[PDB]
């Protein structure tokens, strides 16, 4: 075996465990739908440089 | 909308224990089961 | 051929003989798992192979503009509608033979009339 | 000596329901800053009686900007090998 390993101990704990994996979507039935939209196409629209 | 559902409260954890505590994700790489509880 | 898998560390398993029963087992080199074997081939030497010929098949293969169509009739729905495109095998042994994908049913039957 | 806390991992939080959810950029862009989550309801999350479809419902803080109705897409329904774990630091003192 080897003496020395070098470990660093901390304090850990499980804190829960994951059952189901969900992706939000907004709604397209909603009146403030579209402006969304409106914030993802001005992304490519920036130019942060000058 | 008829009450032909269930619906719960959604609140935010206190961040007074957030402070010096980080909340990591771990994945099992395997084919397998892997259960630390009892495995 | 079927390269089957291990159970508890998803290495490949290669065939072993036992000679008490005489019988096909594949066994893992490394974690020592042992299943028996459902069929006696172990290699397949393919020299004049047909694989292929028609990959690439999509849900929507006729989206595509470039693929030309015809008029021949699908033969099991009675369709009009089809595109053809010829075997995606590039090597220089293949012949000019067309396979027809029917936009109605996604069928894929061939034009040929030697072998079919 | 060194330590004054066990070190073993703790288990008692293990037997927790969690769920692995994937937010936009304009959802996500206020629920992580520490400058926030004080413990305020953001919402609430309505479920079917039959099941096979969820979705979250927001209060009106959100000052008429973005859509109070959000549909929760299950990904996969049955996951496994997937845990969440934390660490903090140790007593360095007895
Ligand atoms: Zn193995
Ligand atoms: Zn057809």
């Amino acid at each position: 075996y080897i003496p020395y390993v070098k470990t660093i101990p901390k304090k850990t704990a499980i804190v829960g465990t994951v059952c189901h994996e969900c992706q939000v979507m907004p709604s397209m039935n909603d009146p403030n739908y579209h402006k969304i939209v409106e914030q993802r196409r001005n992304i490519v629209k920036l130019n942060n440089k000058e | 909308d008829p009450n032909e559902y269930n619906e719960f409260p959604l609140r935010a954890i206190p961040k007074e224990d957030l402070e010096n505590m980080r909340t990591h994700l771990l994945k099992f790489q395997s084919k397998k089961k892997i259960n630390p509880v009892t495995d | 051929t079927t390269f089957r898998f291990c159970r508890d560390c998803n290495n490949m398993l290669y065939p072993r003989e036992d000679k008490e029963n005489n019988r096909l087992l594949f066994e893992c080199r490394t974690c020592s798992y042992v299943e028996e074997a459902g069929s006696p081939l172990v290699y397949r030497h393919e020299l004049i192979t047909n694989i292929g010929e028609t990959a690439g098949v999509v849900q929507d293969i006729g989206s595509d503009p470039t693929l030309p169509r015809s008029d021949r009739e699908c033969p099991k729905c009675h369709s009009r509608e089809n595109v053809f495109f010829q075997s995606q095998q590039r090597r220089k042994d293949t012949s000019m033979v067309l396979f027809f994908v029917c936009l109605s049913c996604s069928h894929i039957f061939t034009s040929d009339q030697k072998n079919k | 000596k060194v330590y004054e806390e066990s070190l073993d991992l703790d288990l008692e939080r293990s037997n927790r329901q969690v769920w692995l959810v994937r937010l936009p950029m304009f959802l996500a862009e206020k629920w992580r800053d520490r400058n926030n989550l004080h413990g305020q309801e953001l919402g609430k999350i309505r479920i079917n009686k039959d099941g096979s479809k969820i979705t979250l419902l927001l209060n009106e803080n959100d000052n008429d900007s973005i859509p109070h109705e959000y549909d929760l897409e299950l990904t996969k329904k049955v996951v496994e090998n997937e845990y969440v774990f934390t660490e903090q630091n140790l007593k360095k003192y007895q």
